[PDB]
């Protein structure tokens, strides 16, 4: 779940500049993350314009 | 100075000159020159007698159950000797167990065991399962025919859901084999290779990674062994892959066509002191990778048309599990073969053939083995048609001088000459070099 | 020119020569064209004599409560020489110190010092802990029997919270040992190796780094050991296995061979000014592998079956604390072997046998030692059997001219030729090279 | 062609054959074929005389308080010659200065000069500090005898927080020294090297790098430099490390054991036209590792046990700080002292040894170095004695053909020989080649 | 500190495959971003909540 | 638009161990598209304090 | 065949041989099997005199205000030839400017032109501006003595505001310099190197990259570069430095000694048809560093303590602009110089010395230089000594096939042997290769 940093001695792509399973599955986790909060964010603009009219 | 065969490569195709490797495998060493020498396989000795059929499944984890031997005995469960339960036929058995349950499929159905009772699991829709795994606190069971595959609840295997499952969507047929590769699940179909990822989210437990696949599919269900931080499967056009970036294909042409000539095939895993073997098992043959030294040796067991060890090391007719030990293959006579020799341009005589391999290490001094006897028998016609089997003396226990030396070969034509070593003796062997045509010296051997 | 045994390598499966290295390691060198020597290991002496019996563990930090030592002689803990209290639990012992805080464990219970007085820890449902270690201001304790690990307070060791803990989901077994590596916890277990980080977050403090295990798991408890941001620990096959990329085998065949073996394996740590020494320890064995140089040694003790200096410095049957200094083992004998040969292909005479080493650097000038004796025995069947010890002298002090011949030698033949040199003097030793059939001129000498 | 020492290799263990290089350090060069030279340190010359005391720390910094020069002597700062007040400390001194302050650390406490009056910088519950540095507008200050550093305010060092402190998680012992590393801070302890970098916040300036840790230490205070984008500094062993992914020993054999026979180590920086030594000073030895050569000199200066130039070009007995200029030594003599050597497998006739050198480069032309005098000994024991010193002439000035040579050594058996050649006078000295047995005569020199 | 961009001629991974203190440290503000958005994103929702709630 | 993920044979570094254009032009679309979220949320924070004083 | 000095090599330090390379260049060709030539630079012809004092900067865009040229000659400011105004500032001219502007910093105040009148630009505090440039729609300018730098508006530089300026928080000290690499400003600083990029926000439009900062500074104002996507600067040690992944020292032991002598450094640019040099530029000497073969050369002028043609190809006791055209330097003598030698072990006969060059190109019939005259010297002392010049001649005009040759050299023994050749004729010249002791017979040339 927790996004997870870089190692130090620990190689992020291979021998021929191609990127590892464990780059190419964290790099999807942070991609997933922030098409998440983006929906959220969206989500979160249309109820307030839905309760800006709401409260008035 | 001969070159033996470091691997087994036996082509049929084109009548290339065979080089087979019998219950020898190439081992680096540091005390000869040579760097590699072959050493034996170590015969197989009794460890326990469960059941009355083939061994399916050899279960023994130290952190499950108290560390109980776990067989599937033909369609029989037995827990350290002791009958648990009739379980379902003709699938190969998989296991999947955690401190307090145990999952065993047999292709049909699931059975757990709680270390109380023996009982049939309920999956959904009635569903016949194919593979059943664990990883990441879930079990993972593949439906048979179906490219869905289902999870259950955390750390129990009698709570399967309808609506706990996940599709393969790249692979529009059933999948076939699961592999847990680093914590995670890897799903082998009919036409793809999937890798699946826990994500941690209760609703959704995993995920799949997007752009990783392989076209190549599995052959058949059990294919498929995980070692040494990668996986060996055997793809639908039966050549045997390992894991990486781009998947290579660990099996020469030889082994394709064996395994081509075979219609089942089992991919199971051996283990010698250092040396890791994915071991293929088809009808008539048990050849065997090493991960170590990345070459191919055949195994066989005497007056059987297959090796006996099976996956697991489990016996493949009889109730009896199998340990290496002594080089006394069941009592009995441990074969060791392997083929020497070269090509050459034109006329070339033969007139010593020596072999630097172990003398006087024979445990024997009372039988017919007190003194083993090697044969070597010689070709001119690339192998095709051989001569009479000449045999020599490895000397008896303590004679660590002995030489075992052949005389006078004879003149050797243009296709080469192939020179096949056997010792059939329950003894240890190895063999660093063959030499043609050594120095004449010597001193009160 | 011969070559000699960099490593050793005893491997009995197959008969193969083997090549021991006694109390000698290979270091690299500038003064020598061929910039490699044989240096002795220091004799051992006794630094401090603490307790009765054998030492299971010795801490020292200068920053760590006055910087006073804290010994585990059998059952008891002793700091400055003074017993604090009796310590319960009979396996391996692991230190795990803060700025005012030390916490001991045994193998069932952990005991808290402060510096006032021992308190014997109240851990949750009162289990058996493992191991104890420190990480980013947290105390970790492994649960015996379970996979789930407990952290403490921050910076509070005394304080351990029942919900506090965490379970390791990829592996369905126990955990065995912790190492800190980076900073960060990392977990061995019987069946795979996880990596876990800290976050920073007081609620979940640890969090496991995902798609990397290694499912080759510890052998048992104190089987890893932390050097040079890296790690190397005891495989569940017997295999030594060196943190990388993809974790490599270390140990060669004949490593592996010795440990399968033997029943009870320790891994820990031996320092020498530049070398940092792997110590692998059985139950007749002590191995050394040198990373540095990355080529394994042997460590032995004269009249003893196994290398006297255990874990941190310590010994095996007494109460005594060893420190590298002069060349002594304890006031006795240090013994220093190894072989050197070749493989010939036909007859060989050997007429000279010189070996290039150091003469003339004995501290005594009277006295049995005042001419130190070197052994060398030949042998033409790959070692089997061997001829007389055959001695010369080292030189008196001052007679740096000295040469180390042993010429007149017979025949030798297909198998080889394998000479064994032998030394068992307290006085310093360093091999340079052994030649055979060298020049005969001199000067006066 | 003999192949002389290009480094400092002086290892007494096992009696090895050591090649001393003594103000002489390997350049590469275009001129010759070989591309290596031994080229002569210049000599030391006085600058500014300031303080009646060993010069503990230099600052000049152009932007800094208009370049002024700030001075460390015996308790005793002076700027410009001019004593500014009482420094009390008796440990390395940091300096951190930025546009209009300047802070001074000794080891106790802070001292403030901001060109106008030097104050003391009261510190949260009056603790002593260690180390003070600079880094990207904080001024930070490592607490003595815990692992906790503070943070000043924006540019202004006179205001220290009880609050604005951090500690360093992954070592539980106390720091020890801090380098500027990119801009970024970088802490050594005593059991871990750690990084930092800011991260923007004013409430929290700097976080860790998570995942990258050391496991090595640092040896004590003031050991840590940094030259090309990276830092070297003495770890917990005794042993220097280079800045890397993977830090490497950049210390070989012989350096290690010299410093571990010395209780007190210091590593400060030197700079020549092109070449940056890393300079580590122990109580009896000064050894300079090349950056741009990787390669380790020594450097002596004549009468005394130590090198007379310690940091930032500081004497350590007198208030003199000191300048690359020339080659005389304080107005005396420069020993330049090096060896060349060969292994011999027998017998072997030194008719010639010629040194191929500079000659003919001496400014003095009626003092008794008008023609300076080399002097060569010969050793057959691997140096251990030696005979007498034969001295030749380098030619007086304008005597650009002059021939270094000696005749008729004598014969060199199987150890091999070892000529040391000593230059002592104050003039420009360079070797380009040691040969033996070159060619004969030609035109007249 | 604004997150950077990744530059032509500097390289991110070492010889071996390991990413260098640049790129490491880059991600870290990366992933610390993504948290610190994430946590402020569950605040708004939490403290929306509470306006339903109370205010309405 | 959408945040593309890492191909398993596609390299993204180079020899020397620079990022290629692609891999670099991704990092600026996944940083963008950090900047403009975290001005959203900001703008979401200014836009919920105003909603708080107008409904009191 | 003898090896010429391929780059300009005197070192003086050591009394090392000399190999220096005037007017002369090597470039890799594909006509001779040794692949590399030595072609020699073109001659400085009359481009324009505009003034009469030294030519402190050029400035041509075509799209900039119509594409006329800005030429800074003594305290004055010209356009086509008129003077436009008298510009205040000592120091380094830098331009800036975009389609409508252009702005002029002589190290004292900011001169905008907008083509219809020169001004004054007014700075926040009335501050001297060190240095101007361009980037990304914004003027960027150094506040001299200081850390600060100033951003203008959106494409108008005649509008600075005070709160408009940010700083280098890693560099407490002043900056230096600028360069506008890959659209970037990269600032250099006396003590540090700070890349920045610019951002979209209006507000704050540029940030400082973290991570990637250079320790080493920069000597003064207008001692960097830009060629290739990388950039050149004097570091603080006088060393030039070349942008990398970690900055490279692109010159050796013997540019940085001849730069250490000069007090005033500055690094410019000159343009061959496919030769880029960075030349720098000291008080008695100026050589250029070619990108395409990362060698050195020397730029001299006759009659000149220096190259005449400085930065911008601007001349410094004149106000002519020059350009590269033909092979004579204002209509004068220019002098081609190199060396090629070999070092013996002993005797060797120089019977016949042959250059390979160019022969029988001359453009003039008449005259004095109708055949011109190449001269050699020989030196046996490794060219601290010299010899007689001897004059050969290159042949007239269609004389293709003419040889240079010098017969009887004579002996040259241990030191070596150093042959100097000089031209200096306003004809063209290149150096195929030079050889000793060739093959005699030829064909009526």
């Amino acid at each position: 779940l927790r996004l997870d940093r870089l190692q130090r001695g620990v190689p992020i792509v291979d021998g021929q500049g191609r990127p590892n399973t464990q780059y190419q599955n964290l790099w999807q986790r942070t991609v997933k993350a922030l098409e998440a909060d983006s929906a959220a964010t969206a989500d979160i603009l249309q109820e307030l314009a839905d309760q800006l009219a709401l409260i008035v | 100075d001969l070159a033996y065969g470091t691997g087994a490569y036996a082509r049929t195709r084109g009548n290339l000159p065979e080089l087979p490797l019998v219950n020898l495998f190439v081992e680096a060493t540091r005390s000869d020159q040579r760097g590699v020498v072959l050493q034996s396989r170590k015969g197989l000795v009794e460890d326990a007698e469960v059941g009355t059929g083939p061994i399916r499944g050899v279960f023994r984890k130290d952190g499950v159950l108290g560390g109980a031997e776990f067989v599937v005995s033909d369609d029989e469960l037995y827990e350290d000797g002791v009958s648990l339960g009739t379980i379902n036929g003709t699938g190969p058995v998989s296991f999947a167990a955690i401190e307090d349950e145990l999952l065993v499929c047999a292709g049909e159905s699931i059975w757990s065991y709680d270390g109380t009772t023996l009982d049939e699991v309920t999956f959904p829709d009635g569903a016949d399962v194919t593979k059943v795994a664990y990883s990441s606190g879930y079990f993972i069971a593949l439906r048979a025919g179906t490219g869905q595959w289902y999870f259950s609840a955390l750390y129990d295997g009698t709570s399967w859901d309808g609506l706990d499952f996940a599709t393969a969507e790249s692979e529009p047929d059933a999948l076939l084999d699961i592999v847990v590769l680093d914590g995670n699940p890897v799903f082998f179909g009919t036409q793809s290779v999937e890798f699946w990822s826990a994500t941690g989210d209760p609703d959704i437990p995993f995920a799949p990674i997007q752009n990783r696949t392989f076209e190549q599919g599995i052959f058949a269900t059990g294919c498929a062994v995980a070692i040494d931080n990668s996986f060996f499967w055997v793809g639908a056009d039966k050549i045997v892959y390992r894991n990486d970036a781009v998947p290579v294909a660990v099996a020469d042409d030889g082994i394709v066509e064996r395994a081509t000539g075979s219609t089942d095939l089992r991919l199971f895993l051996l283990i010698d002191e250092r040396h890791k073997f994915v071991c293929l098992r088809g009808d008539t043959f048990t050849m065997a990778f090493d991960i170590t030294t990345n070459e191919w040796c055949e195994f066989q067991s005497y007056g059987r048309t297959n090796f006996r060890c099976g996956p697991d090391m489990g016996d493949d007719e009889t109730g009896i599990i199998w340990r290496f030990e002594g080089y006394s293959d069941n009592g009995g006579v441990l074969e060791r073969r392997f083929r020497a020799g070269a090509t050459l341009p034109g006329p070339f005589r033969v007139n010593r053939l020596r072999l630097i391999c172990e003398v006087g290490t024979t445990p024997n001094l009372s039988g017919e083995y007190a003194d083993p006897v090697i044969e070597m028998r010689a070709s001119d016609d690339a192998g095709n048609t051989w001569g009479i089997w000449e045999g020599e003396t490895l000397g008896a226990q303590g004679n660590y001088r002995q030489r075992v030396e052949w005389r006078a070969l004879g003149l050797f034509d243009d296709p080469g000459m192939l020179f096949e070593h056997r010792m059939t003796a329950p003894v240890s062997f190895r063999v660093t070099a063959v030499t043609v045509n050594g120095e004449l010296g010597g001193r009160s051997r």
